Formats: C-alpha cells, structure tokens, sequence
RNA sequence: GGCCAUGGAAGUCGGAAUCCGCUAAGGAGUGUGUAACAACUCACCGGCCGAAUGAACUAGCCCUGAAAAUGGAUGGCGCUCA
C-alpha cells in the first residue's frame, strides 16, 4: 500500500474542517513558485487554509463522499485543470484582500 | 547542552525563517541545521532532541 | 494422432488389503498399449505400486463432448529442458481436447526442443468465460465480428509448366 | 565560440556514449551498441570530456 | 505472435487529396504534390472518408508490424510537406577561421561552396538537391536556411553540408568547428 | 552564500553530514554553465491524453565470443513459409 496511507491521509484533512469552514469558491493558479505559495500561507496562518493536490484523486475521495456531506449533490464539476484549494470562514470582501499580490508575473 | 532558555529567543530572533505553522517550528528548523556539523547540542547530536520534540517530549507552547 | 483414454488401475489385493483403492488417470496416447504404459509411469511417480504388483482394471476412450463446438483450452505443463525442470501454462483453440493436446506436443517440440519424453501434462481445461483467457495469441480470435483476408495465395499445380502468368489474388 | 553555439556543437561532437568493447560513438541515452561485431553489448560509458 | 490485424489512421487536412493505387502514394495539397513508392512493404489501404485513410497490416509478425507506423509517419510528413513546407536552419560554428559560404552555379547546377573551413585551401562543394532551396539568412549572421516540400531531401542535403565539415586528426571535443543543424521547423509557422 | 576546508566554491572542487520547516513538490542536490554567484536542467510532486505499464529470471533458433598457412568441401550442385 504505502502511498495509499498518504492517499487516504490526503483524504483525511481533505474534509474535517470542511464543514467547519464556509462555502468556498474557485482558487485558480498557474506558473506559481514554491516561495510564492509559502508566503501566501503566512498571510493566512489562521486567516484561511492552503490545501493543494492533484485533480482526479481530489474528486474520487470526495466525489463519493456524497454520503457524509451529500449537500453538494453537484458541487464537484468545477475542479478543472490546475486547481488548488484555499479555505476560509469570513466574508467575500475579506477574501482577495488577503491573497492576490505576491506577483512575479512578467512577459 | 546549550539548549538553555535563550535558544527559544533565536526563534523570535530569527523569526523570519521557517514559516512553520507554530513558532516552535522555528526552533525545530533552527535546530534542524544545528546538527550540520553536530556539537554540544543538548549534550548530544540533533535528530534525537528535535525528532523527539516533534514526537512530544516536554512541552513549550510559547504563546 | 492421439486419443484420450481413461485408465483405471489398483494395487494387487492382499489378505491385509483385499480391496485396494481404485485410481483413474486421463491419458492422451496414440493407442491402448502406450496408454497403459504411461499410467504405470505416473503412478510410480506418486504411489508405492508397480506393474508387477498392480493390475489394470479398465481402459476407455474419452470422446469430446461437443466435437463441433469451437472451444479454447488451457493446458498446464511440466517439462524438462536441457538444463532443468520447469512448469508452464499455455492456451490453445481447438474443437477437441485431444486435438489441442496434439498441438501442444507439436508446439513444445518447435519452440523449446522439448521431446515427448520430457513433458508431463498436468491439466487440460476448457475455458468457459472470455475473461478466463490469459494468452494474447488466442484472445485475439475472440473479438466480435472477426474478419481478415488471406493475402498471397500460392496455388499448387498438378503440371510442371503453366502458359499464363501466375497470380495470388484471394 | 559563444556558449550558445558551443552547446550546439557539443550536441554532435561531445554529448555521446561510447561502447566499451568496440568504441562505437553511440547516443547518450543508448542502452545497447548498434554494431553486430560486439554483440549489441550494454557495456557502455559516456564519452569523456575535456 | 502473428497479430491478426493492425491498423493506423492517416489524417488528411481539408485542402489535401491523398491518392493511393498499388502502394504508390500521391499526396496533393496547396503547396504541390509529392509521390512515394512503397512496393518494398506489404500494406493495404482503405479510404475511410475524404479526410481519413485506414492503413492495415494483416497477419504480420513483429518486424512486419514495425514497418506500419513508419508508413503512417512518412505519409504524414508528405502531407505537411505539401501543406506547410519544411525549414532547417544551420549555424556556422568556427573558433578562429571564418567559413566563407557562397551559393554558386557550375555546369548548370547549384552548389554550396565552403571556403576557408579551418583555414584549409580546399574548396568544399555540396550539390544542392532538386526541390531544395538554399538561402543565406539576412536577419541572422552565419545562418543557412534549407527549405523545401520534401523533408527527406532537405534533411539529407543539410546532412551533406554538416558531414563535409568534419574535423580530422584533432580532438573534436576541443576543435568544435563545423556546420551544424540548429533548428528544424516548417515554412508555415505554428 | 549551511558547517569546516578554500585565493573563491553561494547545491554542482573537497570532507564530517543526509536535517528541519512549509509542503502535494523538492536531494544539504542529477547535470550544462561561472573566478564566484547568478542562471537554466533534473530528483519528486502537478496540469494534460487515457489503458495498460515496469523489473528480475528461465530456455529455443540466430548473432558476438571464433586467429594459419595451395583453392575446396553439410559428398557436389544448390537450398531461406527450405
Ligand atoms: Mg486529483
Ligand atoms: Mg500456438
Ligand atoms: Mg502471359
Ligand atoms: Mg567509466
Ligand atoms: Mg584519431
Ligand atoms: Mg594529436
Ligand atoms: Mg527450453
Ligand atoms: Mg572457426
Ligand atoms: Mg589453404
Ligand atoms: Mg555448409
Ligand atoms: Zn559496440
């Protein structure tokens, strides 16, 4: 098994706080350095969460979780392509304010 | 040894390193290279102080 | 050209044991003289019995149940090479259990130089499910609506000379 | 030679593997020698550099 | 293993009309026509539609199966030769002696004339293949552009030019002089 | 720009080390490049296509291993789904 441990582990914290936090939204990124991310995290120690991982697996583990929190019932056909995960519990105005920036964009 | 209480200051001193979720991870990181050469690090070599601290030895919640 | 035989034998009865257990083997042999010989060859590989201390009780041909139904057979083998002794498993398409075994002997003769004397047939099984087929070279003939031509036909002539140009259409 | 052109030249003259038995000049990623005289050996080693 | 049947699918773009009869492929496109005889291979062709062609090998062994996708790739190269063209760019590599390259015409034939290669008094001449266009790049210093519809002729002429500029009796790791293919693309950029 | 060596070595000259933290991802680093950085490339994790894939081993025919002297012998011709 080996990886399946870390596999189901990625499916552990995958939820837990899921119900705790409020309805999140899109989190798209591309060509993002590791330092970039790392710093964004600091800006969110308790402000939010910085979850990341693959695309298909992320579905599967939760794609069937339509038994514990069915709620979604369809809140899944949205992870398309390069997709991360940033949690939160506040308001929309206090969202992009505590991310964005940290830009290295260029030609 | 030289763990003392003043190494927890090097944490807040170099509190610009490992963003480690909790500040104690600064110490953890600080210690993480403390074995680089290996010295009198708590009268021993790291990976036995550090690793154990993460495993849960005493307790240093440090605010 | 082979047939499948059911050979049944037993140890000779003694005053201690007057009805020894009857043992049957399925033997693929060209005739009944070799069928009873192969039986004793394999019993002495397993049991404390001899032809001198034993008795052949019955020899019967086992005919194919549906000789005009196309089947796929799996054959488990144990053969001796020039260097060692090996177990193998192979698959064949044929309509009779005997005709698959005839192909097997030709097949291990051709690809491994394994003579008849070097081969033990462990088991011949007809594969009921299409998922039971493990080998590619026979699974490719289990596809739906299988069609293929036969290009480059060579015609055998009764005469030495033909006055018209040869052709290979077909 | 400018470094851009020296890498282009090195792609054809230097970035190679060598057969240990017959000295054939092989692609760096080759697993066997292409020559029949050595038996398509896997005993290769990178072409040495200055 | 004698695979029962193996298939490859050619794709014909909109302006291209492939035309196959007795293993002689004639591909027609906006840029022209190219033909190739494949009588040394046993393959069969089926026209799926005006934009697709099935290429089949029946009951072929491992090597004869290996010869099928190469047919696919050659015909695809023909298609892109008559719809996009081919372009190889060569850079002139020398440490000390500049290479004097001219496009000459002798005996009614076009030639590539290499002079002063590594200081040699020898004048190297490479015949320019039919259907192959040479040009001295104006936008780049020490660049040769080899272009044409046929990939085989263009790459082989380029190889002729590269091979005639080989270094003898020296350490070629140190004496890196020569003419090398630097860019392999198409006339129509994508 | 880890420690020590070092004129300099900052991962990519050389020695004790092979850790920590964020991580899903990253080695105190697999290379090209520098006096040295930088720089790019990898290790691993990502997006993408979507059905198969990798490793070790066994034995058949073929190839290499396989160099001697007049020209020359599966008996000869010749033979390649033989
Ligand atoms: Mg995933
Ligand atoms: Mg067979
Ligand atoms: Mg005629
Ligand atoms: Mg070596
Ligand atoms: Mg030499
Ligand atoms: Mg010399
Ligand atoms: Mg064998
Ligand atoms: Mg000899
Ligand atoms: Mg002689
Ligand atoms: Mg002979
Ligand atoms: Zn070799």
């Amino acid at each position: 098994g080996g990886a399946r441990e870390k596999k189901v582990q990625y499916f552990s914290k995958l939820r837990e706080l899921l119900e705790e936090y409020k309805s999140i939204f899109v989190v798209g990124v591309d060509n993002v350095s590791s330092q970039q991310m790392h710093e964004i995290r600091k800006a969110l120690r308790g402000d939010a969460v910085v979850l990341m991982g693959k695309n298909t697996m992320v579905r599967r583990a939760i794609r069937g979780f339509l038994s514990e929190l069915p709620e979604f019932e369809k809140l899944l056909p949205f992870i398309k392509g390069n997709v991360g995960f940033i949690f939160t519990n506040g308001d929309l105005k206090s969202i992009r304010d505590i991310v964005v920036s940290n830009v290295v964009a260029a030609p | 040894n030289i763990p003392l209480d003043e190494i927890f200051e090097i944490a807040r001193k170099m509190q610009h390193k490992s963003f480690g979720k909790n500040l104690a991870s600064v110490s953890k990181e600080i210690l993480g290279t403390a074995q680089s050469v290996g010295c009198r690090v708590d009268g021993k070599n790291p990976h036995d102080i550090i690793d154990a601290i993460n495993a849960g030895e005493i307790d240093v919640p440090e605010n | 050209r082979l047939n499948e035989y059911q050979v049944i034998g037993r140890n000779l009865p003694t005053e201690s044991v007057p009805e020894p257990k009857l043992f049957r083997m399925r033997i693929f042999a060209p005739n009944t003289v070799v069928a009873k010989s192969r039986y004793w060859y394999f019993l002495q590989k397993l049991h404390k019995v001899k032809k001198a201390s034993g008795e052949i009780v019955s020899v019967n041909i086992i005919s194919e149940a549906k000789p005009t139904k196309v089947k796929t057979f799996g054959i488990w083998l144990r053969y001796e090479s020039r260097s060692g002794i090996h177990n193998m498993y192979k698959e064949y398409r044929d309509v009779t259990r005997v005709g698959a075994v005839e192909t097997m002997y030709q097949d291990l003769a051709a690809r491994h130089r394994a003579r008849f004397r070097s081969i033990h047939i462990l088991k011949v099984v007809e594969l009921e499910k299409t998922d039971d087929v493990k080998r590619q070279y026979v699974k490719q003939f289990l596809t739906k609506d299988l069609k293929f031509p036969l290009p480059h036909r060579v015609q055998k002539s009764k005469k030495l000379f033909q006055a018209t140009a040869p052709t290979t259409f077909y | 030679i400018e470094p851009s052109l020296k890498a282009l030249a090195s792609k054809y003259n230097c970035e190679k593997s060598i057969c240990r038995k017959c000295y054939a000049r092989l692609p760096p990623r080759a697993t066997n020698c292409r020559k029949r005289k050595c038996g398509h050996t896997n005993q290769l080693r990178p072409k040495k550099k200055l | 293993m004698k695979y029962i049947q193996t298939d490859q699918i050619l794709d014909i773009p909109e302006g291209v009309t492939v035309d196959i009869k007795a293993r002689v492929v004639k591909v027609t496109g906006p840029r022209g026509e190219l033909t190739k005889d494949l009588k040394h291979i046993d393959v069969t062709f089926n026209k799926i539609n005006n934009r697709a062609i099935k290429i089949t090998v029946h009951n072929g062994d491992r090597k004869h199966v290996a010869a099928l996708r190469t047919v696919k790739s050659l015909i695809a190269n023909l298609i892109t030769g008559v719809t996009k063209g081919y372009k190889y760019k060569m850079r002139f590599v020398y440490a000390h002696f500049p290479i004097n390259v001219n496009i000459i015409k002798k005996d009614g034939q076009d030639y590539v004339e290499i002079r002063n290669f590594l200081g040699e008094k020898r004048v190297r001449e490479v015949k320019i293949h039919e259907g192959v266009t040479m040009e001295i790049s104006s936008t780049q210093k020490d660049e040769l552009i080899v272009s044409g519809n046929s990939l085989e002729a263009v790459s082989q002429n380029a190889a002729d030019i590269q091979q005639i500029c080989r270094v003898r009796n020296k350490d070629i790791r140190k004496f890196l002089d020569g003419i090398y293919v630097s860019e392999r693309g198409t006339i129509v950029e994508e």
